[PDB]
């Protein structure tokens, strides 16, 4: 799961929505692609919560960090240029106004739709 | 065990658009032996029997050229061989056109699959429609294939499987050789799929 | 509601504009004293408690009062639409041109 | 005479060793000429004599008005002082009067044909029922030369004629989507407000990236009602339509096979043979159902097809098209309404006829 | 207003228009649901609990079922009739000769007195057909599907001429116990459909009915469909702004509710038009899945057709249009005086069927390969009810009880409904003391 291609919010099982919240994971932001298999422990599952979705939300309170043990032989494409370039704002967005995470996902959605409406033709 | 494949991959109206002139040029590098030899034949004769064309004919829809364009092609190859320029209308071209009409459904409205040019349609004297690897007698065929500038070792290992009466693989190994690529990429079942491949590698 | 308010040398009226297109809108500077300020022209604009209005006109030819559930007597269906909203609650911003960063009377 | 002798030469043609190509050629020019020589009205009425027999008094037949010759018996015994009775025959012909009536009764003694003016002896009927069918009996199964081709050599009257196919013997040689359906009957639909009509063939309404759901907008360009919001009404017609298809089958006609006899009845006779039962008149031929069950199940699949958009949505290739359209207008509501009507259809066939194959009787 | 305006102003309510039996008054009344209520849907052939599994037939098994019918019937008749043997139908020989077969049309549609044709079983005569005629003969009554014995003189082989037509036979009815049925008087009312003048959706007549019901406290009533016709103009223009099953549900809910007051039993007879229920025949019993739990003791559905048992008395339950159909085809040489009805009754009696007409009318679809095993007369019954489009009447015919109740609403105007009494004696006699006591056709 490649939720926010620019801000590279990433999850497993296709259905474990997950976002590297506080880790300054610069290295893990231009690397990933489908085909990688990794390990993890003790990360919250948010369900019976709703408000945006009821799917198995993954919430990483940074106890079990990322466990890199695999790659994925996959070369890049040619389109991400117009649909990924510039997410750096995200990096402080949480630190911006101490963002709650369901709020965070909702705001990401808002930014998606915004970009659809305005960026970058204006 | 009959004249339906796995399924209709190389069916009606797949990828393709090419002008007439280029056909012959592509022939020398893209026509599976059956077709290739039949096209040579009609290049010489400029005439064909009641059934024969009804293979080659539908085979052309493989690349899918327009009727009036295909009609023009056949006209060239017809009257230059002295077929009355009036008969053409009420004769051959008539059915050639209808070949894209109402009835023909699964009978004519389709291309052919080797398991229809093998398991049936006996080819008669001096005619050309039909699987060479089956109907062409062995050593005449040996020299014949060899005339495609082929290493005799390949020809031999091919004729082996040929008398093993399993032929698709023979067509396969032939193509494998003539383009030297050391994978068949697939398991061929339809000449038009063969064609779409041969154009893929370009 | 949100877009950029733009006028036109060809309709001479409000139009909320976005990449997707535009829409006829109706600002309201409060207390019946409306906008004469032309700086807002061509700027990002937003509003929340609005009103969306639609106008329906039809070419009906109904004969009587017991066919009022019988389709034979209706030809044209013109549909007007527009937005109505106060300016006094506007959320405003200008466009910082995203770029490669006497005479006159 | 024309039909009989035409077909007689037809069969005579095969009786020599000319080429299959020569076969076609000779069996072609002659055909075209025979079509034209009447298609441009250049042959005397003498060349169309229709002599037919008689069994009882004209009124005896439960077809008081339903044979293409008994009508003339009616005439001859109800119009003149000339008697016609058992063991007699009628030398008539079928003659159009430009009156859009059945061919069942525009039958005529030719003496009035040569007398009046508006007696246009119908040179349409005499092709689809005299020359063609006779040629069909014999010439048909020749390689390549197939049924409609004969048609398109005499008179291009295909659509009506197209339905005749000899469609039971296409097995000598698993199917794409559509032409599993093509020869079925489409779904027609009445508009609740604009008065126009509609047809609902495939879920998407036409072209590619433009594609839109069927039930969205009435087809008539101007009017702007949206038929979706009348799901329930659609529901009605759906049932109120299917509940005549079944009506046909359990009442299934029975029809003849030998392409000359062409009898239609229901009183199933009792003798039997390889293919099944045998017509009482053409005692040398089989009998076939009319609405072959294969149709009925085909049609019910055809309905269940266009109400189950979910499938066709999933099978779609291009990512961005899918995502954009779903973003556009696939609510839970619209989906749910499709779901509802599709559900009605599917349950109504799977109720019990055909999708089952009772293995417990198939391996004993 | 315009709904039932022409109806609500009727001047005939409660009027006893025709009736028959012993002397019985106006204020008919019964014990509601007091205790002894004998009720059961009998059968050595099952009573159609579930649904079919059929949408498609298989041809030669039709022939099979036709055959088995012809054979069994012929054999059971010949047993009583002490005749030796019949003839392979194509060995012409000028003597007295007795034949077995079934009658049919030669041509597309109807008949005459000069086109009857015969066909024989699979076995007894090798299975072929022969034309016929009866001009020389005197008195007959024939119609398709009907199996019969005949006698003629076969001269040419492919022709014959009749000499005589021996008579059909009924089976003896149920001869029940003598400890169970020793019961009292009893009132049952019944009425068919449709249930409006064919321009509204009100069920005003249903209101009047349920009013009469609550008034008179009957043992059990039974109400044939079809509770929503399709040929009802209000439907086949695709009008009603609702689903259908819903409307069924409503116009059932109203009945069950209003009835629950007067404590009486109800049983439903489905028919071939309640569009939510598929149109096959015979018909599984209706579907339903929301009962006021306390009433699974009271109201039970049945199949179409069925054969029901009250106090050890029998009822034939048809939701057909039979009498009109057989009217549409029959031929009888009799021309002096004849109740057409009486005759068609007599026929419907012996053939063990509910629909001996075959080929079937251009709509009244059927499906044999269950029809023969689900809806053949388990016993020659005692009482028979049969809707129609024909004028109501009542007959006692040869230890059989029949009533044309007529419809409820003849197009846009008033109509009828049927009511009857039951009791059985407790000794011998003519051995068939009519369990039917007396019958009233009371106009709406
Ligand atoms: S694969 Fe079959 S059709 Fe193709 S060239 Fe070989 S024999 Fe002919
Ligand atoms: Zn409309
Ligand atoms: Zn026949």
């Amino acid at each position: 799961g490649v939720l926010n291609e620019p801000a590279g919010l990433y999850e497993l099982d296709g259905q474990l929505g997950l976002c590297l919240a506080y880790q300054q994971f610069r290295g893990l932001r231009r690397v990933m692609r489908p085909g990688v298999c990794l390990q993890l422990q003790d990360v919250h599952l948010l369900q019976s919560v709703g408000g945006g979705t009821r799917r198995p939300v993954l919430a990483p309170c940074l106890r079990g960090a990322v466990l890199l043990q695999s790659f994925s032989r996959q070369k890049p494409g040619a389109h991400s240029s117009r649909q990924a370039y510039g997410a750096s704002l995200y990096e402080q967005l949480v630190w911006e106004r101490q963002l709650g995470l369901p709020l965070y996902l909702w705001a990401t959605k808002a930014l998606e739709e915004l970009a659809c409406k305005l960026c970058p033709h204006v | 065990s009959h004249s339906y494949t796995g399924q209709d991959y190389s069916t009606q109206g797949n990828v393709g658009k090419i002008s007439l002139d280029q056909i012959d040029l592509l022939s020398t590098k893209s026509f599976p032996p059956c077709m290739r030899q039949l096209h040579k034949a009609l290049r010489e004769n400029h005439h064909l029997r009641h059934g024969g064309r009804m293979q080659y004919g539908l085979f052309l829809k493989g690349i899918g050229l327009t009727l009036e364009q295909a009609l023009q092609f056949w006209k060239q190859e017809f009257i230059k061989g002295k077929m009355d320029p009036d008969k053409f209308d009420k004769g051959y071209s008539y059915n050639i056109r209808h070949s894209f009409g109402k009835e023909g459904k699964r009978t004519d409205y389709t291309p052919f699959s080797c398991l229809k040019i093998i398991l049936s349609n006996p080819p008669s004297q001096g005619d050309y429609h039909g699987c060479p690897f089956r109907h062409s007698d062995p050593e005449l065929l040996k020299q014949k294939l060899q005339s495609y500038k082929i290493s005799p070792g390949g020809i031999s290992q091919i004729l082996d499987l040929v008398k093993g009466t399993h032929y698709q693989v023979a067509c396969q190994k032939y193509f494998e050789m003539i383009h030297n690529v050391d994978d068949c990429g697939f398991s061929l079942n339809h000449p038009n799929q063969f064609f779409c491949e041969s154009q893929r590698i370009l | 509601l949100l877009g950029v308010l733009v006028a036109s040398s060809h309709k001479g009226c409000l139009q909320l504009r976005d990449q997707s297109g535009s829409l006829p809108c109706l600002l309201l500077a409060k207390h019946s004293q409306p906008l004469s300020d032309p700086r807002l022209i061509g700027c990002l604009v937003r509003a929340e408690r609005f009103q969306l209005i639609v106008e329906r006109d039809v070419r009906s030819s109904f004969p009587s009062w017991k066919e009022l559930s019988m389709p034979g007597f209706i030809q044209k269906q013109q549909a007007r639409v527009y937005v109505q909203f106060f300016l006094a609650d506007a959320l405003i911003l200008p466009v910082p041109r995203p770029c490669l960063h006497h005479l006159g009377q | 005479d024309l039909a009989k002798d035409t077909g007689n030469f037809v069969i005579g043609q095969i009786l020599s060793d000319q080429s299959r190509d020569t076969i076609v050629e000779n069996i072609q020019k002659r055909l075209i000429e025979i079509g034209e020589n009447v298609l441009n009205g250049s042959v005397p009425v003498s060349q169309f004599e229709i002599n037919k027999a008689l069994t009882k008094d004209p009124q005896d037949y439960p077809d008081k008005k339903s044979l293409p010759h008994v009508h003339v018996a009616l005439w001859i015994n109800s119009q003149g002082g000339r008697k016609v009775k058992a063991g007699d025959t009628v030398s008539y012909v079928i003659c159009q009067d430009g009156s859009n009536l059945t061919a069942s009764q525009r039958a005529y003694a030719p003496e009035q044909l040569q007398k009046q003016d508006n007696l246009t002896i119908d040179t349409q009927y005499y092709l689809a029922q005299q020359i063609h069918p006779v040629v069909a009996r014999i010439c048909e199964p020749i390689d390549g030369i197939d049924a409609v081709l004969i048609a398109t050599w005499l008179g291009l009257d295909p659509t009506q004629f197209r339905v005749h196919h000899y469609h039971k013997d296409e097995e000598n040689d698993q199917l794409t989507d559509e032409e599993k359906y093509r020869d079925c009957e489409r779904f027609k639909c009445p508009c609740p407000t604009c008065g126009t009509e509609n047809i609902y063939d495939n879920v998407f309404d036409g072209s590619g990236t433009d594609m839109e759901p069927s039930l969205y907008r009435c087809s008539n360009i101007d009017c702007k009602a949206s038929p979706l919001t009348f799901t329930v009404q659609l529901s009605n017609k759906l049932i109120m339509d299917i509940r005549r298809f079944i009506k046909k089958y359990y009442d299934g006609w029975l029809i003849c096979e030998e392409p000359t006899c062409r009898n239609r009845t229901r009183h199933l006779p009792l003798q039997f043979s390889r293919t099944g039962p045998l017509c009482p008149a053409c005692m040398k031929a089989t009998l076939q159902p009319e609405y072959s069950d294969k149709s009925l199940y085909t049609q019910l699949c055809f309905y269940r097809y266009i109400f189950d958009a979910e499938c066709a949505l999933e099978k779609l290739t291009t990512d961005h098209e899918k995502d954009k359209l779903k973003k556009q207008f696939f609510t839970p509501k619209v989906l749910q309404d499709y779901r509802k009507l599709k559900n009605t259809a599917e349950q109504f066939l799977s109720r019990s006829g055909y999708s089952e194959v009772n293995l417990s009787k198939l391996f004993a | 207003a315009t709904p039932s305006q022409k109806y609500n102003s009727r001047s005939n309510r409660g009027e006893v228009v025709t009736s028959f039996g012993l002397a019985q008054g106006v204020s008919w009344s019964g014990r509601g649901g007091a205790g002894n209520i004998s009720l059961k849907v009998l059968g050595c052939p099952e009573a159609l609990t579930g649904s079919y599994k059929s949408m498609f037939q298989k041809l030669p098994d039709i022939r099979e079922v036709l055959t088995c019918k012809i054979e069994e019937l012929g054999s059971e008749l010949k047993e009583h009739y002490k005749i030796e043997a019949f003839t392979p139908l194509l060995a012409p020989a000028q003597e007295p000769v007795t034949l077995l077969g079934q009658i049919g049309c030669d041509s597309n549609g109807k008949l005459n007195n000069k086109s009857v044709i015969l066909e024989g079983d699979r076995e007894h005569s090798s299975g072929a057909q022969i034309p016929v005629d009866l001009s020389e003969l005197k008195e007959y009554s024939l119609f398709p599907g009907q199996v019969v014995i005949m006698e003629g003189i076969n001269t040419t082989g492919r022709k014959l001429v009749a000499t005589k037509l021996y008579e059909g036979v009924p089976l003896p009815f149920y001869q029940p116990t003598e400890e169970d049925a020793d019961f009292e008087q009893s009132m049952v009312l019944v009425a068919c459909g449709p249930y409006t003048t064919s321009d509204s959706i009100t069920y005003d007549p249903l209101l009047d009915l349920i009013a009469v019901i609550n008034h008179d406290r009957p043992d059990v009533c039974i109400l044939f469909g079809p509770f929503l016709d399709a040929k009802h103009e209000q439907v086949e223009n695709c009008l009603l702004t609702s689903p259908f099953e819903d409307i069924f549900k409503q116009c059932l809910r109203t009945i069950i509710e209003g009835t629950r007051s007067s404590g009486s039993h109800l049983v439903f007879v489905p028919s071939l038009r309640d569009v939510h229920h598929e149109p096959v025949y015979p018909q599984p019993p209706f579907s339903y899945s929301d009962l006021s739990r306390e009433d699974k003791k009271q109201v039970q559905f049945v199949s179409e057709p069925c054969s029901l048992s009250i106090n050890g008395v029998i009822f034939g339950l048809t939701s057909t249009d039979l009498l009109f159909h057989l009217g549409a085809e029959e031929i009888s040489s009799s021309s002096g005086t004849s109740d057409r009805f009486s005759r068609i009754l007599k026929h419907i009696l012996t053939q063990r069927s509910y629909y001996p007409l075959y080929p079937p009318q251009e709509d009244m679809a059927i499906d044999y390969e269950s029809f023969y095993v689900y809806a053949q007369l388990p016993v020659t019954p005692d009482v028979l009810i049969i809707p129609s489009e024909l004028r109501y009447f009542v007959k006692d015919v040869l230890g059989c009880v029949c009533v044309n109740p007529g419809r409820l609403t003849k197009g846009q105007v008033g109509g009828t409904f049927a009511r009857l009494y039951l009791r059985r004696p407790a000794a011998d006699g003519a051995e068939r003391q009519s369990p039917c006591i007396a019958v009233q056709v009371v106009r709406i």
